[PDB]
């Protein structure tokens, strides 16, 4: 049963 | 006073020891160093971006085993990861093969660093969409079917209600 990891950033600018 | 990263390393001295600090918008630091208990070096960095920042250690201008480590930054204990919001079919239930879809809010929270992992029996493709009206869209797409556990975390803290559990079925 493999698990594996996938991420992203963002980065948020001042609204 | 958090250690950003802690190295034991024996039979070096600190004034040979330097860690630069690599920042998302590519600004590099020079991080400072202090030798704790045992060798224990505690290396900090005050940052001005969220995210994921590289450092280079070397001992007398070599890298020193595990180097270029690399670490995450927050929360800044201001707020503010649980004014974000999320929601969406996407994170509830999915099918294997079809994009995934959530809404992200986060003009509560302001400006920082937002992350999505995905974690589960396949590696997901993220897509981020920026709209005008202060809401993100996130789609993911992952190949396998199973139980995925789906994080939004805002300065590495997670929002409300995440991680969300999402099963992920054959489609039909």
């Amino acid at each position: 049963e493999k698990r594996v990891a996938s991420s992203v950033f963002i980065t948020l600018a001042p609204p | 006073s958090h250690c950003d990263l802690s190295l034991k390393i024996p039979e070096i001295s600190i004034q040979d020891m330097t860690a630069q600090v690599t920042s998302p918008s590519g600004k590099t630091h020079e991080a400072e160093i202090v030798e704790g208990e045992n060798h224990t070096y505690c290396i900090r960095f005050v940052p001005a971006e969220m995210g994921t920042h590289t450092v280079s250690v070397k001992y007398k201008g070599q890298h020193v085993p595990g180097s270029p480590f690399q670490f995450t930054v927050g929360p800044l204990g201001e707020g503010g990861a649980h004014k974000v919001r999320a929601g969406g079919p996407g994170l509830e239930r999915a099918e294997a093969g079809v994009p995934a879809e959530f809404s992200i809010w986060t003009r509560e929270a302001g400006a920082g660093g937002l992350a999505i992992a995905v974690e589960g029996p396949s590696k997901a493709e993220i897509s981020f969409e920026d709209r005008k009206d202060g809401s993100c869209g996130v789609a993911y797409v992952v190949q396998e079917p199973g139980d995925y556990e789906v994080s939004v975390k805002f300065n590495e803290e997670h929002i409300p209600d995440s991680p969300f559990v999402v099963p992920v079925a054959s489609p039909s």
